[PDB]
């Protein structure tokens, strides 16, 4: 056994969705083993926060029209599934907005709880047209993993039924896309020996550094049954 | 005019790019032909057939 | 391969062997990564001296 | 949109009927999912009117083969529109461009005999951005009619009936706006005359152990068919001159 | 279909390739040059089959 | 016997004989109650009557055999 | 997180040499996961001991003929990479074979060193077909792990290459074939669940549970890096 172990080099942050971690040095043959292991859980395993449900007033099914509004119901719940939120405390918290007048209504428009942040303000979620048309919804965003439809999800739970409730296709996994290479490692003398550049395309909320740190402790919870079960 | 058209795009003339499995990792043997082709569903759904 | 396999073994090895043939077949058709580009099908360059 | 099309998508969009397009070029006075209201400019105006056109767009309906039909507005709150451009775009069409359908990444190549005869792989991603799901809105009518024995009643007094079917019926008999149901469910409750029948010994011990002894009027109710599911999106009613109105209607 | 085009592509063999006029223990030995990638399934090869 | 019903038909011959005779037996254990001689393993009657036959129990001349035994058993306890 | 750890279920242990494993139930996507990343650790990382060099007498390269012995110098190297060995103590041993005489030359000719397990004394090395015919050689085993070929090791060592020294392909990892399926594990409410299921190949000096173990302690240890 000549164990031979890789440690986190550099975090080339190119911006805040997008940030590429060089690995090195990794043994023959561990570039592409761990690469392609932590691609798998990266994509589906990360935990991540989504917008479940939505309770728009005036509104008593996603397919209506609202008055004063350029998009229809369900456009608005597609621009709340792609809404950057991040619960620090609770697994689960439902945010208000009122808002009125002339204006493209922003994700900031949303009121913020002490252990809520909103990561991107700018997020348009719905288009004001008339000045005296006012919207009212209360969003609801839980913590899952993965992707949860709401097909699915009219499927299970249905323990309380309160009309003017619209469900929304969670999009919990933050991880949007992911791609590990390999690079020369130009170490002392080991030559064969390389690294492995794992680019990360995310959304805003979970960090790419946190992310790699979290695949790899869902692996190695995994492992535990091989190493202590024989 | 396409294969032009693809360099514009910084991609191949011959449209197959290397694809690796999602499963494994490693590459598929040879370039695969990948590309963008407008699909259409049906109206023949399983939901009604079945 | 089926037919000589029928007559030297009998059914069940032919069941099996049939499948086994199926699951590779399948496998290493998707491990080569065949596939099907304008590039593949080559016009002979004396076809306008034919015509 | 269509990426690699023939460029006749716009023509069969626009000549189709389904896309509301600008009688009179102008600035748009008001944007709205529902309508669109365009102010028109001098040269094209007529002099006799106002010269404010309205164009109150068809908003998600069922079609032939019951799929959708919905009008969205494709232009923005007070923007420049010349005569004969598309404002709205139909169910099958974007930026006045015809759309059958959607674009996607396909690899030539097989996988497992997944893609065996003309199967078809598709990833867990088309799926989950819900691009190819369809809209399907659904017919269901529900009559009253006039037996020999008497008129049907459309009441939420139903004989043989659990709380669960009646929860979303409203005091007339007929579910709320809004509601989603599921097969068995009912949508409106119809009740009908039955004469006095024959109930069998073994029926009428069975009504007389726990007392529920069926009515004179019997059941009928319009209930979700079997297997479908969705949410109701609009109820209509039609009561013949000089019957009963329900408080619904 | 695919079934046929796999054993095809598997049996043919090619001019050198990776590994050629190489030993093998058994039929198991040619299956860990070929996923430890030290060898295409078009080598000519000598191998050991009973 | 599981897929395979080609060692049964090997130990009859006749493909519809053996239907008729896994037939009688599968009814024997369905009805009857009678006890199987293979392990069941948690298989189906039809199964268990193939299994049967395969192993050389079953057969349209020992089931004759059998049925004459419990037949004229109970016909010397009437004479 | 709903994690949900599979658990080592039934060891069917055909023989000391094949054997198979089942695991259950683990979650949907990690049954491909686990599946092949220990397949890759196993096939090529695996350590264990082999071959590499042997120098017979009367031999000046492995091209050559040997008179009174039926196979061809290389067809006997090949016979040597399938020689199943252990060296307990050190990694590297270098073994004498002297035998004369009709008879088919097994492993238990072969001088065995206080600290070194011949696993097959029966395994087959060459065939002395004269009687007035005798054998001589020095077979060289090192350790490593995985499958190190002499192609992939001419071009990385440039070092010591004399004439007369034969270089055979060295089979190190215990682990012969290795395979791992996954169909469709079905739960109470879980549906799209998988159950894991690789057919290690081994030869008998390591055990196939023991492999399996040693892959997932060296892909633990990589996790090191990454803290949690």
């Amino acid at each position: 056994t000549e164990f031979l172990k890789p440690r986190l080099v550099d975090i080339e942050q190119v911006s805040s969705t997008h940030a590429k971690v060089t690995l090195e040095p990794l043994e023959r043959g561990f570039g592409h083993t761990l690469g392609n292991a932590l691609r798998r859980i990266l994509l589906s395993s990360m935990p991540g926060c989504a917008v479940t449900e939505v309770e728009i007033d005036g509104v008593l099914h996603e397919y209506s029209t609202k008055e004063g509004v350029q998009e229809d119901i369900l456009e608005i719940l597609l621009n709340l599934k792609g809404l950057a939120v991040r619960v620090q405390g609770k697994d689960e918290v439902i945010l208000t907005l009122n808002k009125s007048g002339i204006g493209p209504v922003t994700a900031a428009d949303i009121t913020h709880d002490g252990d809520v942040e909103i990561v991107k303000p700018q997020h348009v979620i719905c288009h004001l047209t008339d000045e005296n048309a006012s919207i009212s919804m209360r969003i609801k965003v839980q913590r899952g993993r993965g992707y949860v439809p709401a097909s699915t999800r009219i499927h299970s739970e249905e323990d309380e039924r309160p009309i003017g409730r619209l469900l929304v296709d969670a999009c919990y996994s933050p991880v949007e896309r992911i791609a590990y290479n390999v690079e020369a490692a130009r170490v002392e003398q080991r030559t064969d020996l390389d690294k492995l550049v794992i680019e990360m395309e995310t959304n805003g909320t979970i960090d790419p550094e946190e992310a790699i740190r979290r695949a790899a402790t869902i692996l190695a919870e995994q492992l535990e049954a091989f190493v202590d079960l024989r | 005019e396409i294969k032009e058209l693809l360099k514009l795009g910084d991609l191949p003339t011959s449209g197959q790019i290397r694809l690796y499995d999602g499963r494994t990792g490693e590459q598929f043997e040879r370039p695969v032909t990948v590309g963008y082709m407008y699909m259409l569903k049906l109206n023949h759904l399983v939901d009604d057939k079945m | 391969m089926l037919n000589t396999c029928y007559r030297i073994l009998g059914l069940k090895p032919t069941v099996i062997f049939a499948d086994q043939i199926m699951y590779t077949g399948f496998a290493y058709a998707a491990r080569s990564g065949a596939s099907v580009g304008i590039d593949d099908m080559v016009i002979p360059e004396k076809k306008h001296e034919i015509i | 949109k269509p990426l690699v099309g023939t460029g006749m998508e716009r023509a069969v969009a626009v000549d189709s009927g389904v896309t509301a397009v600008a009688k009179r070029g102008g600035v748009v006075q008001y944007v709205d999912a529902s309508r669109i209201v365009i102010k028109v400019n001098e040269d094209e105006m007529y002099p006799g009117e106002a010269g404010i056109d309205i164009y109150n767009l068809t908003k998600y309906t069922r079609s032939n083969q019951n799929t959708c039909i919905n009008q969205m507005p494709c232009v923005s709150l007070g923007e420049p529109v010349e005569r004969g451009d598309v404002l709205a775009d139909g169910p099958s069409t974007d930026l006045g461009e015809l759309a059958l359908g959607q674009n996607m990444r396909v690899a030539f190549m097989p996988w497992n005999g997944y893609n065996f005869e003309d199967s078809i792989l598709v990833s867990e991603r088309v799926v989950q951005e819900d691009r190819f799901t369809t809209i399907h809105i659904q017919e269901l009518a529900c009559v009253s009619r006039d037996t020999k024995l008497g008129p049907e009643e459309i009441t939420a007094d139903i004989p043989n009936v659990g709380e669960a079917a009646l929860s979303k019926l409203d005091e007339s008999g007929i579910v709320y706006i809004g509601a989603e149901v599921t097969g068995g469910d009912i949508l409106v409750g119809k009740v009908t005359p039955k004469g006095e029948t024959q109930l069998t010994p073994e029926e009428k011990l069975l009504r007389a152990i726990f007392g529920e002894k069926a009515s004179d009027v019997k059941d009928s109710s319009l209930r979700v068919p079997n297997g479908v599911s969705g949410t109701v999106i609009d109820v209509q009613v039609f009561t013949r001159d000089g019957v009963e109105k329900d408080k619904r209607a | 279909q695919d079934v046929v085009l796999g054993l095809y592509y598997m049996t043919r063999d090619c001019v050198n390739a990776k590994g050629e006029g190489m030993v093998l223990t058994g039929p198991k030995e040619a299956e860990r040059l070929y996923r430890s990638g030290l060898a295409s399934l078009h080598a000519r090869v000598k191998v050991r089959i009973t | 016997a599981r897929v395979t019903v080609q060692d049964a038909v090997e130990k009859i011959g006749n493909r519809f004989d053996l239907v008729l005779v896994a037939a009688r037996r599968a009814r024997q254990m369905q009805v009857g109650g009678k006890d199987p001689l293979v392990p069941e393993e948690n298989d189906k009657t039809t199964v268990i009557a193939l299994r049967e036959i395969e192993e050389g129990l079953i057969n349209n001349q020992i089931l004759d055999v059998r049925e004459r035994q419990e037949q004229q058993e109970q016909e010397a306890a009437e004479l």
